[PDB]
């Protein structure tokens, strides 16, 4: 339901990683599937070889955080007048910028050590996730 | 361009925003707006030391780039009873001890 | 234009009323401009302000948005707070 268009028409794009994050580039193929191509490191950028109808999001390769492209969660390369694709930290809520910082710091299995409201221990397991946010 | 501040005093703290070219005593007439005390009863302070009326924020070092949204400059504040009372800001309360688990 | 959000420790933080309403808990709370939490200590109400400031800042600004620091420290209390705050 959410796949790439298989045009075979060449899309010269450009990933430029303007965060703090090492991201993991992911190309939904013709079926839906999630294709993770290789990271690029913090404030590095790389020139790569797309197709115009091409599905591609963006993630914390450690985390799978979501990333934002083209202030956007989807990044779909037009016709070339190479298409650029400015990837960007979002503004987290509190709540999550929070779980990302816990997450870091408490191995997954010590999630039920931490005293909290047990509401927040299946918050904190609750991951991000490539196939969560793939839905609509 | 836009600095962000935190303007302290004993237990209050103002967090609000003004230009770099802006001056000291148009920071004390925001504080008077919030606090409703005159510009004239009010010292402002860079760590310890005082700051004059005709500089600019930018001047006295609050910088678009150190005075960021997320981490605010800290500038203190002294109010006048006729003499001026001496700088004092209150810490904030201290973080617990960091959990063996972390 | 200001209100007032009183920690736990009685520090006294003021801040915009457009900044506070980020919060709908808050919100709700001032309907009375002040606002008394009593579970929130001043080393996690202050960070709660400078995220107010933060979040107004680089919401919907198309510049490289900077990430949210939070100290190790803070990390636990600071979720607990922002769970409660729905921030
Ligand atoms: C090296 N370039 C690729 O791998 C491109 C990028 C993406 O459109 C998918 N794809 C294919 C199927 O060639």
């Amino acid at each position: 339901v959410l796949r790439s268009v298989n045009s075979r028409e060449p899309s010269q794009v450009i990933f430029c990683n303007r965060s703090p994050r090492v991201v993991l580039p992911v190309w939904l193929n013709f079926d839906g599937e999630p294709q993770p191509y290789p990271t690029l490191p913090p404030g590095t950028g790389r020139r790569i070889h797309s197709y115009r109808g091409h599905l591609w999001l963006f993630r914390d390769a450690g985390t799978h955080d979501g990333l934002l492209v083209n202030q956007t969660e989807l990044f779909v390369p037009s016709l070339n007048v190479p298409i650029f694709a400015n990837i960007t930290l979002p503004v987290y809520t509190l709540k999550e910028r929070c779980l990302q910082v816990v997450r870091s710091l408490v191995k997954p299995e010590n999630y039920r050590r931490l005293d909290i409201v047990r509401s927040l221990y299946e918050d904190l397991e609750d991951h991000p996730n490539v196939q969560k946010d793939l839905e609509r | 361009m836009d600095v962000f501040l935190m303007i302290r005093r004993h237990k209050t703290t103002i967090f609000t925003d003004a230009k770099e070219s802006s001056t000291v005593f148009e920071l004390k007439r925001i504080v008077e707006g919030i606090l409703k005390r005159p510009p004239d009863e009010q010292r402002l302070y860079k760590d310890d030391q005082l700051l004059d009326d005709g500089k600019t924020l930018g001047e006295c070092g609050f910088t678009s780039q150190t005075a960021r949204p997320q981490a605010p400059a800290t500038v203190g504040l002294a109010f006048r009873a006729d003499t001026f009372e001496a700088l004092c800001i209150e810490p904030f309360s201290s973080p617990p001890e960091l959990p063996d688990v972390m | 234009m200001y209100v007032k959000l009183i920690s736990s420790d009685g520090h006294e933080f003021i801040v915009k009323r457009e900044h506070a309403l980020t919060s709908g808990t808050i919100k709700a709370m001032l309907s009375t401009n002040e606002v008394n939490f009593r579970e929130i200590p001043s080393h996690v109400l202050s960070k709660v302000c400078m995220y107010f400031t933060y979040k107004v800042r680089y919401t919907n600004s198309s510049t490289e948005i900077p990430e949210f620091p939070i100290a190790p420290e803070i990390a636990l209390e600071l979720l607990m707070a922002a769970n409660f705050l729905d921030c």
